C-alpha cells in the first residue's frame, strides 16, 4: 500500500478539500476486507461471506479500474486512474515525470523577428 | 551515483513485502499494519489510529509532534511516544513506509489474470 | 422479425408480398412465434437466465 | 459481466418459503439461542470455554445428536436468510448506492437480515416484513454514512449538514424561500460560526485528477505544492541559523562557546540553567551575568555589526 503523504489529501479552503483517487479504492478495498471477517466469525451464510469474497477479489479494480469488470465510476464516471495508471501513458507520470520533466531556471517569451543581432549570439 | 548499480526485478512475496511495512518498536511491539479506513477526523485535521494518513504509525505531521501529543522542539532522533506511536524526525520518513490491506482471502493480481499474455 | 410482434398468419406476405426471403423465407428461418412474440431473442438468447 | 445480476442469477429464484416455517424455525431460533447461550454462559462461569462439544448445552446432548440440533437449527436462520434476500432490492433502489455501490448499500444490508433473524420475533403477529425492514434500513444507513465521503462523519454533523437547511427549506414558511438567515441557527438553537463550520463541512473533495477543464495537459492537481523550502528561505535560514552562531565573534569564548545558543538553539532548543550552572563553570551565577554580558556583546550596534540588515 503506498505511503500516505504522496497519494496526498489536498487542501482548498472551503470544504472543496480533494483527497485523492487511490484512498478511496483503498476505501474500498479495506472496507470489503474488514466487514468481511466480520462476517466469517458469525460464520452466518456464505451468501454474505463467499459472495463478498468476490467483492473482495474485486480489489483488482483497485489494481486497475479498468482491465476486467466495467470500471468503477469517478466524479465523472471516468476510470479513477487507477495506482497502475500514474506511470502508465505517455501523459502518465513515467517518461512525461523524468525523461520529460518540465524544469526551472529558463524563459518563454515570443520570439519577434529582430536580425539586427549577429547569430553566434542570442538578444535576451 | 555509486551506491546503486543495477537492477534485478521478480515476482514480489507476501511474506517477503512481511520483510518490510511492519516497523516493530521499543515498545518492544510491532506495528505495521492498517486496518480501517480513514483519513483524518473531519473537527481535527489529522489522521487517526489506523488511519490511511496515519500521524503514528506513518508519522508526524507538523513535523516531530507526537499523536499522544506532550511532543515538540525536534532534537530527539528515536523518540517513540512514550505513549504514542510517533517517533518522529523530520517529516520526511513519513513518505518512506508502507502498510497493507491484509487479504483476508488469498486474492490473486489482475496482472496476471486477465493479463493479455495470462501467465496464471 | 414479425415473430416477436403482429405475428398475424403470414402478415409478411400482406406487408412484404415482394421476394420477403426470396419470397418464402429460407431454410434456417422457420419464423415460429407462438412462444417467440413476446418470448424469443428476448430469453432464448436474450437476458438470459430466468 | 456481472455480479449485480448474479444477485440475480441465481438468488432471484430464491423465494420466501412462506411464513409457516417461521415457528418450525422458531423452534431452532430458539434451540440455538439456546445451545450457544448456555455455550457461553459456560465460557462465563469458568474455562473461558472448554472448547468442549458437551457444554454447546447445559442439558446433556450426544454429541452427534445435538451436532443435528446445530447446523439444522443453522440452516434454519441460514435458508430463511437466503429466502429473505429478495425485498431487500427495495433498500438498496430507496438507498441507490448512498455515494458508494448499489451491492455495497445490499450487502450492508444483508448486515441486517441477519441482524433481523436473531432478533426478529417469533410468535409476533406479522413478519419481519415490518421489523426485518427495520433493521435493514437501521443497518444500511447507519452504515451508508458512516460510509462514504473520504471523511467520516459525525452524525450529528453529516445530519445537521441534510437538516439545518431541510428543515429552512419548509421553515422557509412565514419567511421568504431561504428562512430569515441566521435565526435559521436560532431555529435550531445554534451559533452561526458553528453554522458555516456545518455548512463548510459538507458537499465533497474534488477530483484533484480531473481535466483541468475543456482541454488537455490537464489532471487537476498536476496542481499544488504546499512547501519544500522555497529556495530562497533555505539558502536564507542556513545562513541566518548558521551566522547566528558564526558571526558569534564579538566575544572572549567563556561565554561565545557555551551560552552562544541560549540554552538549546540548533539544539531540540534545550539544555539549561542549572545545567550550564555546572556543564560549564560550576555556576550558578555566573550563567546570568557572563551571558547579559555577551548578550550586550552583541547589541549596542557595533557589537557584531555585520548582521543589522537582520531586523528579524
Amino acid at each position: 500500500v503506498i505511503p500516505p503523504d504522496l497519494r496526498p489529501m489536498v487542501q482548498l479552503d472551503g470544504g472543496r478539500f480533494a483527497t485523492s483517487d487511490l484512498n478511496d479504492l483503498y476505501r474500498r478495498v479495506i472496507n470489503r476486507n474488514n466487514r468481511l471477517a466480520r462476517l466469517q466469525e458469525i460464520l452466518a451464510p456464505e451468501i454474505i461471506v463467499r459472495n463478498e469474497k468476490r467483492m473482495l477479489q474485486e480489489v483488482d479494480a483497485l489494481i486497475d479500474n479498468g482491465r476486467r469488470g466495467r470500471t468503477v465510476v469517478g466524479a465523472n464516471n471516468r476510470p479513477l486512474k487507477s495506482l497502475s495508471d500514474i506511470i502508465e501513458g505517455k501523459q502518465g507520470r513515467f517518461r512525461q515525470n523524468l525523461l520529460g520533466k518540465r524544469v526551472d531556471y529558463s524563459g518563454r517569451s515570443v520570439i519577434v523577428v529582430g536580425p539586427k543581432l549577429k547569430i553566434h549570439q542570442c538578444g535576451l | 551515483t555509486n551506491q546503486f548499480d543495477y537492477v534485478k526485478i521478480g515476482l514480489a512475496s507476501p511474506e517477503r513485502i512481511r520483510q518490510w511495512g511492519e516497523r516493530t518498536l521499543p515498545n518492544g511491539q510491532v506495528v505495521g499494519e492498517v486496518t480501517k479506513p480513514e483519513t483524518i477526523n473531519y473537527r481535527t485535521l489529522k489522521p487517526e489510529m489506523d488511519g490511511l494518513f496515519c500521524e503514528r504509525i506513518f508519522g508526524p505531521a507538523k513535523d516531530w509532534e507526537c499523536h499522544c501529543g506532550k511532543y515538540k522542539r525536534v532534537r530527539h532522533r528515536g523518540i517513540v511516544c512514550e505513549r504514542c506511536g510517533v517517533e518522529v524526525t523530520e517529516s520526511r520518513v513519513r513518505r518512506h513506509r508502507m502498510g497493507y490491506i491484509k487479504l483476508a482471502a488469498p486474492v490473486a493480481h489482475v496482472w496476471y489474470l486477465k493479463g493479455i499474455p495470462s501467465y496464471i | 422479425v414479425l415473430l416477436k410482434a403482429l405475428g398475424l398468419s403470414d402478415n409478411e406476405i400482406f406487408d412484404a408480398l415482394r421476394h420477403p426471403e426470396y419470397f418464402q423465407k429460407t431454410i434456417e428461418k422457420e419464423g415460429q412465434f407462438s412462444e417467440e412474440e413476446a418470448l424469443m431473442e428476448l430469453y432464448r438468447k436474450l437476458r438470459p437466465g430466468e | 459481466e456481472d455480479s449485480i445480476r448474479l444477485y440475480l442469477q441465481e438468488i432471484g429464484r430464491i423465494r420466501l418459503l412462506r411464513a409457516d416455517e417461521e415457528i418450525e424455525l422458531a423452534r431452532k431460533i430458539a434451540d440455538l439461542l439456546e445451545l450457544e447461550r448456555v455455550r457461553e454462559r459456560l465460557s462465563e462461569k469458568l474455562e473461558r470455554d472448554p472448547r468442549d462439544s458437551e457444554w454447546a448445552e447445559a442439558v446433556q446432548l450426544p454429541l452427534p445428536a445435538f451436532r443435528y440440533r446445530l447446523h439444522i437449527g443453522r440452516r434454519a436462520k441460514d435458508k430463511m436468510v437466503q429466502s429473505n434476500l429478495r425485498l431487500v432490492v427495495s433498500i438498496a433502489k430507496k438507498y441507490m448506492n448512498r455515494g458508494l455501490s448499489f451491492q455495497d448499500l445490499i450487502q450492508e444490508g444483508s448486515l441486517g437480515l441477519i441482524r433481523a433473524a436473531e432478533k426478529f420475533d417469533h410468535e409476533k403477529g406479522y413478519k419481519f416484513s415490518t421489523y426485518a425492514t427495520w433493521w435493514i434500513r437501521q443497518a444500511i444507513t447507519r452504515a451508508i454514512a458512516d460510509q462514504s465521503r473520504t471523511i467520516r462523519l459525525p452524525v450529528h454533523l453529516y445530519e445537521t449538514i441534510s437538516r439545518i437547511k431541510k428543515t429552512t427549506k419548509l421553515l422557509s414558511q412565514e419567511m421568504g424561500r431561504k428562512p430569515t438567515e441566521e435565526e435559521i441557527a436560532t431555529r435550531m438553537e445554534m451559533t452561526i460560526e458553528k453554522l458555516r463550520f456545518i455548512a463548510k463541512s459538507a458537499q465533497l473533495p474534488i477530483s484533484l485528477e480531473t481535466p483541468i477543464g475543456k482541454e488537455e495537459d490537464s489532471r487537476l492537481g498536476d496542481f499544488i505544492e504546499s512547501d519544500g523550502e522555497t529556495p530562497e528561505d533555505q539558502v536564507s535560514k542556513n545562513l541566518l541559523r548558521e551566522d547566528l552562531e558564526k558571526v558569534l565573534d564579538s566575544l572572549s569564548p567563556r561565554e561565545r562557546d557555551v551560552l552562544r545558543l541560549r540554552y538549546g538553539l540548533d539544539d531540540g532548543r534545550m539544555k539549561t540553567l542549572e545545567e550550564i550552572g555546572q556543564i560549564f563553570n560550576v555556576t550558578r551565577e555566573r550563567i546570568r551575568q557572563i551571558e547579559a554580558k555577551a548578550l550586550r556583546k552583541l547589541r549596542h550596534p557595533n557589537r557584531n555589526s555585520v548582521l543589522k540588515e537582520y531586523i528579524r
